RNA sequence: GGACCUGGCGGUGCUUCAUAUCCCUCUAGAGGAGCCUGUUCUGUAAUCGAUCACCACCUCUUGCUCAGCCUAUAUACCGCCAUCUUAACCCUGAUGAAGGCUACAAAGUACGUUAGGUCAAGGUGUAGCCCAUGAGGUGGCAAGAAAUGGGCUACAUUUUCUACCCCAGAAAACUACGAUAGCCCUUAUGAAACUUAAGGGUCGAAGGUGGAUUUAGC
């Protein structure tokens, strides 16, 4: 009427601040590259950067938190962790299909491993 | 369109096409880089000498910032049509569709968002320093500029009485000082804040407390004066009319200071939709006089910017605005050149001089390889956005517009 | 007449050096209407001549030279009003002459024209004297002035002149 | 009109002091050369602007390909940044405004916004010119002086050169010191070196310690 009469969830990552990555929070991806004497560090990072991209576009409003990326030999990991809103069939159809192509992209091994999670795990609201 | 491609040409009068260069066709407009007077600079430092350290710097960013986004004060008006939006969609939603005192309060604290805090600025001596060196060699170029057009398109003009609302610094006195200092023979001076009054006289008598102004005829008041009788020839307010609570306080300061206006009256605001909203509602006030039978019955005009007096054509959406490039003063945090963005009107009594009036430039001038880009506002009220070629317009239009500039005048006739 | 505003009383602290409402050991008289009234009991002062006393910041000053006076002769005593004084004259060309001086020493009997003297038996000789002055002085001042009435000369040189 | 209550005094002055930054003191430098910057003024038909751009002249024409254009627009969106906004209880006064402490203790405890910049096309659009905003050619255009604003070498004896890594020998203010000043030549990298860098030679300029102010410090 006048003037005078006038006058957020956060999950573990989302609450700790950049400073805090070794010392609270982890790496979400884990390889060798970044070691001294390894090569190869920004092949990886745009391997990464794709498979954040397509993960996140392939399971659109599933993904609860962050994937973890992992890297043993030339084995490729991706750790999700996904909700329980999605049918179990689609999941199963889109975990196929997602394994597949990104194997044939990387021409490597990969695979996936969906936990699901009843709903987001709030830590803190900022 | 005041730009048909091969009808158009160049208005030569006083020969100035066979007798001048085009660098100086007379639409140039452009001020040099302003400098401060070596007294101003100096007496802002030496006021400043007590305390300048970083806690400064970040001040004055933030309060510069602060002034350059504020709103509007948001009248009633507004708001109600906000609530009663907010609270029909809410009515809609069955969640939010809770009881009326429920609802009231959730569309109050939605309202707190989308809607600008807008909160009276109280300057204690603190915060006048602080905007003091803020503002004030930015508001003293903006000045410059302002009366500089009036000196270059009128230079038989010899004022002898100026007027300033919300006079914080004194930069309009010292602009007026620096330009027609020669006959100026008073300066009103009003501003409400007592800290500001004490600021500026001490910066007149060079940064004490005690000395000889250096700008003789100099008063100092804080309640405006209200009497048609007392007429001026200049009267100016710069950043002024934005501190106001609210529009009923702008219109009437606006119609006291037209009254009191002998020859003409400069308004001076950030170069922002604010205060562009702001200048266009005083000159639609201005312009649209209601005063049944006022003691001066000379009517008013435009004298700058705009060639017209119909509507601004760029008030649906966008703003007209203007840039001078200035020296800032010498502090740990003032290196190169700035630019100072500011909107402008100048309303001046009696009628346009004559009818061969010429578009205003609104927007920088872009030059490519044998074309040139200016946004015009013509005298019939639209605006143009012209590509000036040799081939089409003339190789005198085309130089005539390669070396003009932001805020200039495009001479064309017909 | 565009004349120059009225000094406010803040004005006239500055002026004196005193920076204080307590130490100005006199009483200002800053109404233009008041002043008014009093030139206006004054008399008529069309083409007339006039020798105004203590203006101080000028209310009375302005007052009378609203009023279509002939001339306004200023007496000051204090040099610190005499800047406000010349702006009012460089308002109001040739219609104000300001004096550095007494008022209770000033010859008035040479300050006007000799062409205004008229015979004493005549009506008023068209100058007035018009006065607002601290009590402390206007009494030796008033008489003064009797006395050159009963005399004759003075500011009487010129005739039964009109005082306020 | 009488009595009383809360106040605010954007309050005004004085005695004490903590009184740190800023002063003063101490030291360290710098301030006067020769490099750059940004501005102004003057002058040009034109820009001391990055082949392209500019000025004065000309030419081409359905042409390149239903051509072509480093044109405008984020003041079209999207995005990347940046701006601003976002208490209760219990006693006292006769149950009046109102008030509530003493320790050898006397009622007190608990998202929106933007004439924002960034296409020196992150992407999707929208308009411009299309006998000239397209494509060529011929000439010219490669400015001058102060200033004030600030990143830049030495001025020599507690110095320089050699041996050495601290017990030596020389040279010393006109064959003294010093240039990251100018010129020439070699090397490095590159298709390309006046372009950039390094080395040698030539040279041996100012400099003769620079006040007010003033820059730093625990
Ligand atoms: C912040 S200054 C703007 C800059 C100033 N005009 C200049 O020349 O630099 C505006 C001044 O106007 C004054 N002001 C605002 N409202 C006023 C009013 N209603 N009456 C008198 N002065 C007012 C304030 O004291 C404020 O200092
Ligand atoms: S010149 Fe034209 S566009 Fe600019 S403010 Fe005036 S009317 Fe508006
Ligand atoms: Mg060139």
């Amino acid at each position: 009427r006048e003037l005078p009469c006038a006058w957020k969830p956060v999950t573990y990552e989302e609450a700790h601040a950049p400073h805090y990555i070794a010392h609270r929070k982890g790496w979400l991806s884990l390889h060798t590259g970044n070691l001294d004497g390894e090569d190869h560090a920004a092949e990886r990072t745009v391997e990464d950067v794709f498979l954040r991209k397509f993960m996140w576009g392939t399971f659109p409003g599933c993904l609860a938190d962050q994937l973890v990326l992992k890297r043993r030999g030339n084995q490729l990991e991706i750790c999700a962790v996904v909700l329980r809103q999605l049918s179990p069939h689609k999941y199963y159809f889109l975990v196929g299909y997602s394994e597949t192509l990104l194997s044939y992209f990387y021409k490597c091994p990969v695979r996936l491993h969906l936990q699901t999670v009843p709903s987001k795990v709030v830590y803190k609201y900022l | 369109a005041a730009l048909v491609p091969g009808v158009t040409q160049v208005d030569n009068k006083s020969g100035f096409l066979q007798k001048r260069p085009h660098r100086q066709h007379p639409g140039i407009l452009k001020l040099p880089h302003v400098r401060l007077p070596q007294a101003l600079a100096n007496g802002a430092q030496l006021l400043l000498l007590g305390s300048a350290g970083p806690t400064m710097e970040n001040q004055v960013q933030t309060l510069t910032s602060y002034l350059w986004s504020r709103h509007l004060p948001v009248e009633p008006e507004e708001l109600q049509r906000r609530a009663r939006h907010l609270e029909k969609k809410f009515l809609e939603n069955p969640d939010l569709s809770q009881t009326e005192e429920k609802l009231r309060g959730a569309v109050l604290h939605a309202l707190r968002k989308t809607t600008y805090h807008w909160q009276e600025l109280s300057y204690t001596e603190g915060l006048s320093l602080v905007y003091m060196a803020a503002r004030l060699d930015g508001g003293f170029a903006a000045v410059s500029r302002a009366f500089h057009e009036i000196r270059a398109r009128n230079p038989a003009f010899q004022p002898q009485t100026l007027m300033d609302f919300g006079s914080g610094t004194g930069s309009v006195t010292w602009a007026a000082h620096s330009i027609w200092g020669q006959s100026l023979r008073e300066y009103m001076c009003v501003d409400r804040s007592a800290a500001m009054l004490v600021l500026a006289e001490k910066l007149l008598k060079g940064g004490s407390e005690s000395g000889e102004p250096y700008i003789p005829g100099v008063f100092f008041r804080q309640f405006l004066p209200v009497s048609p009788k007392v007429q001026f020839d200049v009267v100016v307010s710069a950043f002024s009319l934005s501190e106001l609570p609210s529009k009923a306080d702008r219109t009437e300061v606006v119609q006291t200071l037209w009254r009191k206006t002998g020859h003409f009256l400069v308004l001076v605001e950030n170069g922002t939709k604010a205060g562009h909203s702001l200048l266009m509602d005083a000159r639609d006030l201005v312009l649209k006089g209601k005063e049944k039978s006022p003691l001066d019955p000379r009517p008013g005009f435009v004298f700058a910017p705009c060639p017209h007096e119909l509507p601004c054509p760029q008030l649906t959406n966008l703003a007209c605005s203007f840039s001078q490039a200035y020296h800032p003063i010498p502090f740990s945090w003032n290196k190169k050149p700035k630019e100072e963005k500011f909107s402008m009107v100048i309303l001046a009594r009696g009628s346009p001089e004559e009818a061969h009036r010429w578009p205003r430039i609104t927007q920088p001038v872009l030059k490519r390889p044998r074309h040139v880009h200016c946004h015009l506002c013509c005298p019939d009220g639209h605006m143009q956005h012209a590509v000036l070629t040799a081939r089409r317009h003339g190789r005198d239009l085309y130089r005539c517009a390669r070396v003009s500039s932001w805020g200039d005048l495009l001479p064309v006739l017909t | 007449c565009r004349l120059p505003p009225l000094p406010t009383i803040r004005e006239i602290i500055k002026l004196l050096r005193l920076q204080a409402a307590k130490q100005l050991s006199q009483n200002f008289l800053l109404d233009l209407r008041l002043t008014d009234k009093i030139v206006r009991k004054a008399g008529n002062l069309t083409n007339a001549y006039v020798y105004e006393v203590g203006p101080g910041p000028g209310g009375i000053t302005r007052s009378i030279l609203n009023a279509d006076v002939a001339e306004l002769l200023v007496v000051e005593k204090d040099t610190r009003f005499i800047p406000g004084l010349q702006m009012l004259s460089d308002a109001a060309p040739g219609k104000l002459r300001i004096v550095h001086g007494d008022v209770l020493t000033f010859k008035v009997e040479k300050a006007f024209s000799e062409s205004l003297k008229r015979p004493w038996e005549d009506d008023p000789p068209n100058v007035h004297i018009i006065g607002n002055l601290p009590f402390s002085v206007s009494t030796p001042l008033i008489i003064k002035w009797l006395e050159n009435i009963s005399c004759r000369d003075g500011p009487f040189v010129y005739g039964r002149t009109q005082m306020t």
